[PDB]
């Protein structure tokens, strides 16, 4: 089956600053780690 | 000595101030279009105010209304190291004290116009982002 796409993908070029703006939590950490550490 | 305030200033109202004195002659001043008869609604001792840029009339918002310091016969004063007189074109807001031809002293007010941090505050600093009301630099040296 296919079904439709088309939700915004998170890139690199959201700047620090809007990282810490935002109040909502990333999808999957930048940092090279679990959601433990 | 130490413990000794040597400084008092009140800001609340800009104190526009001429380093020479005598009588206020006022040059593209006319009632009703540039300077008003704004007479104090307590006391009335006040002389003719300038009006704002916007709350004046259109073609007295063109003029542009001056407070120019002369001495006390009459003769413009002018700047020292300068031939300009003592010109002052008054902004808006600008609350006038002095009558036509009244004696001034030296520091004058000629208008009376009152008046993060975190970490996003370190991540706006090292993305260089503009801030909101920037400051107005002067980019080159010049007479304004």
């Amino acid at each position: 089956e296919e079904i439709d796409t088309r939700e915004t993908q998170d890139s690199e070029t959201l700047d620090t600053a809007d990282a810490l703006e935002q109040k909502e939590m990333p999808e999957e950490l930048p940092l090279d780690a679990s959601w433990d550490t | 000595a130490g413990g000794e305030t040597v400084a008092n200033w009140d800001p609340h109202t800009m104190p526009v101030i001429t380093e020479v004195s005598g009588f206020v002659r006022f040059t593209d001043m006319i009632d009703g279009q540039t300077i008003t008869r704004q007479t104090d609604e307590l006391t009335g001792l006040s002389s003719l105010v300038v009006l704002d840029s916007a709350e004046r009339t259109a073609g007295g918002k063109d003029l542009r209304p001056a407070l120019k310091i002369v001495d006390a016969q009459g003769n413009d004063v002018l700047i020292p190291g300068t031939d300009m007189p003592a010109q002052y074109f008054l902004p808006g807001k600008a609350i006038v004290q002095l009558e036509d031809g009244v004696q001034i002293s030296s520091g004058d007010t000629l208008a009376r116009i009152p008046q993060t941090g975190g970490l996003p505050r370190v991540a706006d600093l090292f993305e260089a982002r503009r801030p909101k009301e920037p400051a107005i630099l002067a980019e080159i040296s010049g007479i304004v």
